[PDB]
DNA sequence: ATGCATGCATGCATGCA
DNA sequence: CATGCATGCATGCATGCAT
């Protein structure tokens, strides 16, 4: 009775040490006096720890003697100027996965990470029951509980719905004035980049409500911060029940967050600072810049400039339309190598799949042709045919990157046209139809059908593909091992140079290690490659000008009618190309105007790819 | 009571082999945070066989008065030098029941069986102290650990029945778990299904064993439930018999009697011959094969460049032959002397994939994987035999697990990018039953000539045929038959001249786990211009000819070597490769992969 | 890895040649089995073990048993004037063991 | 004229209620 | 666990083109 109030003062006194947090008590407060934004603060457990090491053991060791009066005295502070909490930092042997978790945790405070694996439907739960009352023309009200609402234990009540009032009055609801909860249930099991191989993963349940109740979806990584709690009793109470049963166990989670991983649906972010914002705007200005940018994509890799240039413009992508009756205008950009082996293709595959805010990648004879468009007719518990979505569908806004794309059969092959220019997934069978969002970009890799490029022959002898596919690729490139003596010892030199290299921190012998790279969402480096990208795309946005309508015209006119021999068709897509990519350009300037030199640098780029 | 007293005097000295080793044990113990002691019975048929008889017969009341004996003994050993009760492992080395012979003549006795685990459940918590509350007049007490929960309320104002509720915030609890033990699958009857039973333990015997291994039991044969009950096995202590080796179980920790001997063998100034001899000595001849295999198991340096680029540092190695080289059973041996490794065919093994696969879970219905070769022997090695026939999805696998070193699934649901970090020894036979010298290495084999681009060594294995090298075959096929050349032959050679299977097993592992070489500025010098070389002879016998090589020669070809060169100086624990091993390097590629395209009619020219 | 019939229980069931270790496996109609069967008497017969690794279970059995079989040629009838590896549906790898 | 490759059509495996 | 319908994957056969 008397250590709940010291515990109340000691929190309230390291709320006035570290100032933060009151920052963000008036932020959320301020705001809702004209979405309300949710009253849950976050506490960094590094500061409670240099603060006070025993309310830091309590709350890592006993929570359910800890953490309700730090919430009261929050929501003191509050009302002086309920409020809930939720924890990060260091964890130490807490941080563990659902195959670590053992009895010798239960009533602590513990982080799993894993991959979510089963939601549930949410639902409403009722918190506090209203009536009216005609005969006496008065208002009465009834409260419930139950095991997952504190973490304390409290005698159990006799909920019951009341009908009739102590005079005998009928009663009837006012549905409209009662209090209702939201309320998920989901699974979380231990990722397959960690599980051993071969064995049967094991699950955990995770139970959240309020603004806690949808934040994930199936099949992502997940790091939930809760308490690991115990409910019922295991035939305890009952006279002869069973002797091979235990107590059932939950975790009452109070912080998620989706984790960020490689061919993964949770996309990357950061968190940009003034220091960050500034350099951008200053490094944008150099003239060279387009180069400064290429030339870091895949240093390791000798010379391909073009198809760098490349790579970056569809990082960028263009700008997209929506027409006022609802017509749609395609705005990505998507790209085919065709080469002979040991091009660097499958590497630079790999690259754009670890550098790309969000990629799927997927090889030929693998994937069929309804695994990538989703063509997941199934059933749930419910009972409802669903579609499950795909990689496509899942690469939203993203990018697809298809290794042995040749290797793919037709019947695979054309479920992909209406993905790539109309940007939508119709699916109609037995029982179901729907259209879902598939507004991806693909790049994808292949070789020659004779195993080497065949210069003597038409290229349509070598590529070996329909007119119909080959034009929905914005630019296709040939790329051949012509065997030379002046590029050879250039390219050796290189490679050798790549293989002698140590990292900052060793030792000339001794072996580098090697971990998984599970990000928190939300020459230069390759962070700064990704914040100016993330900047980019996400705050500009050009229009186009009357110079780049004559430039494009020119040369669309120009291309339409020649004499020379194309690796591909020209048709009126190819007008939009060349504006994608002016329009690319000119996202890469942090530009507001498509200016001539974009229309020519497109221009310049389209055509080494055809010629 | 004067069982707790012989327990306690038996624990505090029992000084078998001139020393005290329980004693010495638990000192250990009760520092590694492992509150359990393990005892051999059979030690106790010395010091007092009255124990012994009164532990074989009636255990269920014996084991709990040895434990508390071992808290009380504990508490001493803590003094002297509110922890919970210690638990004891009880392991056995005498004879066993078949598990087809339990009968009624061994209920609620101490039985030693053996056989195959096939299943384990998940952890199931059990208390083991709970505290309890009345709900009516607030009284609270507690119960230490069928038990039951008081039936009337304590306090002596009628509280009723069961009136007290589970106060879960300040219980205690423990783990258990189920398994499932099968008779072995190969002494069943001869057309009937085999037996099985069920076990349960707790404490710390949980997450000891998995499916597929083979074990010792030693527990309790106890009964739950017209008058029939359910027979059932309460374990007391397990013991592996027969495992499977594989990434998570792998020993890092050398002894430093170990670490001297690996230090002082690096020395030895033939130390690459003798590994070499050391390879299949039972086979004559295939000297640059075995050079070859040597340079497979210790691969090459892994490196990682801060544009997030992974460069490969394994070998993959490829065999073409006539049949009856001995080219099957040296791939049987590289399985045999690995510390990780898989041995399979192209199609896959009898139930068993050759890459991942992805199934759904036999209860969860949820995404599991299944396991495949490619996967199961991460950092270690597979040996691909009939390599010239499988699927074209193994194909496109293969290729991506041979340079990436990893495995992309997206299926409908679940998107992973696995981890498959192996080394590809494969062996293939060319069509038409004997490899021709007219037709080109190309036209000999019955898949795309792109892929022979991927392996870093190629050797083409002929027979031919001599009336010298046929008697000498004779002869010493003969010899191993004969047993002149058994287990006395090589045993001669150990001293000095030949290493043990386990022996070079553990110097692979060491060797692997502490060097990475790396090259030097004038092996960098030695290895461009060699590569500058192989190209132009290429370039003048194509443009010469009309049609190209069937052997290509490319870039992956220079990281070969420089992988051959960075592998010959890791078995020295040596951390800078010199010029001396480049020659070798050199030496190796070209008895090899120019040997192959030395026979190609375009390639081969002048 | 099946169900029992009756004890609703998983069982891990070696083929016949995983039951017939230490003794004799007589094959009938040798001619006309399935992939299935002859990747497993493949490994059979090339290292007398056979692998599986089906739902949480990775192991291997010990299958060392003699094998003898029973086929007829292809068509029906024997023709004289060809190898015997061209009058059968088996291939070299199988034939040579 | 023969052989190989590609596309199509027939079969089976799954999944279901 | 048998019956019968709809999805999706795999295989074997036929036809056309090239050498
Ligand atoms: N231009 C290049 N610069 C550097 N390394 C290269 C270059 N081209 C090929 N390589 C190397 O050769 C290997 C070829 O592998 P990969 O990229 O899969 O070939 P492919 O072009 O068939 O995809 C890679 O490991 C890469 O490091
Ligand atoms: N060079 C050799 N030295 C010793 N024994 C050999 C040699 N070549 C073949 N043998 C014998 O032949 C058998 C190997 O045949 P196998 O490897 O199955 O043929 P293949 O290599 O065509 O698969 C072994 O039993 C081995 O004793
Ligand atoms: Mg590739
Ligand atoms: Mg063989
Ligand atoms: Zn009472």
């Amino acid at each position: 009775d008397a250590v709940f109030g010291d515990r109340v003062r000691r929190f309230q006194e390291f709320l006035d040490t570290f100032t933060s947090y009151r920052d963000s008590v008036r932020s959320i407060q301020v705001y809702n006096s004209n979405n309300i934004l949710p009253h849950r603060i976050i506490i960094s457990l590094d500061d409670l720890r240099e603060f006070d090491r025993s309310f830091w053991s309590g709350i890592l060791v006993e929570p359910a003697y800890f953490i309700p009066p730090a919430e009261k005295a929050l929501t003191d502070l509050a009302d002086s100027m309920p409020w809930k909490l939720s924890f990060k930092g260091s964890f130490g042997a807490h941080a563990l996965s659902p195959r670590t978790l053992t009895a010798q945790h239960l009533n602590k405070l513990v982080s799993v990470e894993g991959i979510v694996t089963k939601t549930s439907l949410v639902r409403p739960k009722l918190i506090r029951s209203v009536h009216y009352a005609a005969k006496t023309g008065r208002f009465h009200y009834r409260d419930y509980t139950d095991a997952t609402t504190t973490l304390t234990t409290r005698i159990p009540t006799p909920a019951i719905y009341p009908t009739e009032d102590t005079e005998g009055n009928k009663l009837t609801t006012e549905y409209g004035y009662s209090t209702f909860i939201d309320h998920q249930r989901i699974t979380v099991q231990e990722m397959p980049e960690m599980a051993p191989a071969g064995q049967l993963p094991r699950s955990i349940d995770v139970i959240l409500d309020d603004d806690l109740v949808d934040k994930t979806k199936p099949g992502d990584r997940v790091n939930v911060v809760g308490v690991f709690k115990s409910l019922g009793a295991g035939g305890m109470n009952q006279s002869n029940s069973n002797t091979l049963i235990g107590f059932k166990t939950l975790i009452l989670g109070n912080t998620v967050y989706p984790l960020h991983a490689r061919s993964t649906g949770v996309a990357a972010r950061q968190m940009l600072t003034d220091f960050d914002i500034r350099n951008i705007n200053k490094l944008s200005k150099k003239k060279d810049i387009f180069d400064i940018l290429s030339q870091s994509l895949a240093p390791s890799i000798y010379g391909h400039d073009h198809i760098k240039k490349a790579i970056l413009l569809m990082l960028m992508g263009g700008v997209e339309k929506n027409l006022e009756n609802g017509s749609h205008l395609r705005g990505d950009i998507n790209i085919l190598m065709v080469g002979d082996p040991s091009t660097a293709k499958s590497q630079l595959l790999r690259f754009v799949l670890n550098t790309a805010s969000l990629a799927i990648a997927t090889t030929g004879r693998g994937s069929s042709g309804v695994g990538l468009t989703a063509a997941v007719t199934t059933d749930r518990e419910t009972g409802e045919r669903r579609l499950e979505a795909g990689a496509m569908v899942l690469a939203d806004r993203g990018v697809v990157c298809i290794d042995e794309f040749d290797k793919m059969t037709d019947v695979d092959r054309v479920a992909i046209h209406e993905v790539m220019e109309q940007q939508t997934v119709t699916i109609a069978k037995a029982g179901i139809h729907t259209t879902l969002n598939a507004r991806c970009s693909v790049i994808a890799a292949a070789n020659p059908v004779f195993g080497q490029y065949d210069v003597n022959r038409d290229p349509h002898q070598n590529i070996a593909l329909p007119d119909s596919l080959l034009s929905r690729f914005d630019l296709l490139f040939v790329v051949t091992d012509d065997i030379n003596e002046i590029r050879d010892r250039s390219i050796s030199e290189h490679v050798l140079r790549t293989h002698r290299y140590l990292p900052p921190g060793y030792l000339e012998g001794e072996p580098v290690r090697e971990r998984l790279n599970l990000s928190l969402a939300v020459l230069v480096t390759i962070p700064f490659l990704r914040k100016y990208v993330q900047y980019a795309k996400e705050r500009v946005i050009p229009q186009l000008t009357q110079e780049a309508i004559n430039v494009i015209v020119k040369n669309y006119t120009d291309l339409r009618n020649d004499d020379n021999t194309k690796k591909s068709p020209i048709t009126a897509r190819t007008l939009e190309t060349l504006i994608r990519l002016a329009t690319a350009h000119a996202k890469v300037r942090l530009s507001k105007t498509v200016n001539k030199v974009d229309a020519k640098v497109a221009a310049n780029l389209l055509r080494f790819a055809l010629l | 009571t004067e069982i707790i007293k012989s327990f306690k005097n038996f624990i505090l000295e029992f000084r078998l082999d001139s020393q005290f080793i329980y004693r010495d044990q638990l000192r250990n113990n009760i520092l590694v945070k492992n509150y359990s002691l393990t005892v051999n019975m059979e030690h106790l048929i010395g010091y007092n066989e009255d124990i012994y008889k009164k532990l074989s017969d009636e255990p269920s009341d014996i084991i709990p008065l040895f434990e508390t004996a071992i808290t009380q003994v504990a508490k001493r050993i803590s003094i002297l030098s509110s922890l919970p009760t210690f638990q004891l492992i009880l392991n056995s080395n005498a004879n066993q029941i078949p598990l087809r012979d339990l009968d009624s003549e061994h209920v609620s006795k101490i039985v030693r069986l053996s056989g195959i685990i096939i299943s384990t459940s998940v952890l199931s918590s059990r208390a083991t102290y709970l505290s309890i509350m009345c709900r009516n007049c607030r009284h609270t007490t507690s119960i230490t650990i069928t038990v039951s929960l008081p039936r009337s309320c304590l306090s002596t104002k009628n509280c009723g029945p069961d009136p007290y509720i589970i106060i879960h915030e300040s219980s205690k609890f423990i783990d258990q778990q189920f398994l499932k033990l099968q008779e072995i699958p190969e002494l069943v009857p001869v057309g009937e299904m085999p037996r099985n039973l069920t076990m349960t333990c707790d404490r710390y015997l949980t997450n000891k064993v998995i499916p597929g291994t083979r074990v010792t039991i030693v527990g309790i044969y106890s009964i739950y439930n017209v008058a029939i009950r359910t027979p059932y096995i309460k374990i007391l202590g397990i013991q592996s018999d027969v495992e499977t080796s594989s990434i998570w179980n792998s020993v890092t920790m050398f002894t430093e009697e170990e670490e001297e001997e690996f230090l002082q063998l690096s020395r030895n100034p033939k130390l690459y011959e003798i590994l070499t001899n050391s390879i299949a000595p039972s086979i004559f001849g295939n000297e640059d094969i075995k050079k070859a295999i040597v340079c497979l198991l210790m691969g090459g340096s892994k490196k990682i460049l801060p544009d997030g680029m992974r460069l490969r540092g394994d070998i993959n190695v490829l065999l073409l032959g006539d049949p009856g080289t001995a080219k099957s059973q040296l791939l049987k041996f590289v399985e045999k002397v690995s510390p990780i490794a898989v041995y399979t065919s192209g199609k896959g093994s009898s139930a068993a994939g050759l890459t991942a696969s992805v199934q759904r879970d036999p209860m969860t219905r949820e995404f599991y994987l299944e396991g495949g070769a490619m996967v199961l022997a991460d950092g270690g090695v597979v040996c691909i035999d009939e390599f010239d026939k499988m699927r074209d999805e193994d194909r496109v696998a293969i290729h991506e697990a041979m340079e990436q070193q990893t495995i992309s699934i997206a299926k409908a649901g679940i998107t992973t990018v696995l981890n498959s970090r192996t080394s590809v020894l494969a062996a293939a036979n060319p069509i038409y039953g004997r490899y021709d010298d007219l037709k080109s290495p190309g036209d000999n084999i019955d898949f795309q000539t792109t892929i022979l681009s991927r392996f870093d060594m190629i050797f083409i294995v002929k027979d031919d045929h001599n009336e010298e090298r046929d008697i000498s075959i004779a002869n010493h096929v003969i010899n191993i038959h004969t047993g002149n050349a058994n287990a006395m032959q090589n045993q001669q050679e150990e001293n000095g001249s030949e290493i043990s299977i386990e022996k070079m097993k553990r110097y692979i592992t060491y060797c692997r786990l502490k060097c990475a070489p790396r090259l030097s500025p004038q092996a960098a010098e030695k290895l461009s211009s060699n590569f500058v070389t192989i190209r132009k002879q290429l370039l003048i016998n194509e443009l010469e000819s009309t049609e190209r090589s069937s052997i290509p020669i490319t870039i992956r070809q220079l990281e070969a070597i420089i992988r051959i060169t960075e592998s010959l100086a890791k078995l020295e624990l040596s951390p800078i490769a010199q010029e001396r091993h480049v020659d070798e390097a050199i030496r190796l590629f070209q008895a090899s992969t120019m040997d192959a395209a030395s026979q190609d009619p375009i390639g081969g020219l002048n | 890895v099946r169900k029992d019939p009756i004890t609703k229980e998983w069982t891990l069931e070696g083929g016949a040649l995983v039951l017939a270790d230490k003794g004799v496996c007589l094959i009938d109609e040798f001619d006309k089995m399935n992939d299935q069967d002859r990747t497993s008497i493949h490994e059979a017969m090339e290292q007398q073990s056979i692998s599986i690794s089906k739902a949480g279970i990775v192991t291997t059995l010990q299958a060392r048993c003699s094998i003898i079989a029973a086929a007829n040629p292809n068509g029906g009838r024997y023709n004289s004037t060809l190898p015997l590896a061209q009058n059968v549906s088996l291939t070299e790898p199988i034939l040579s063991r």
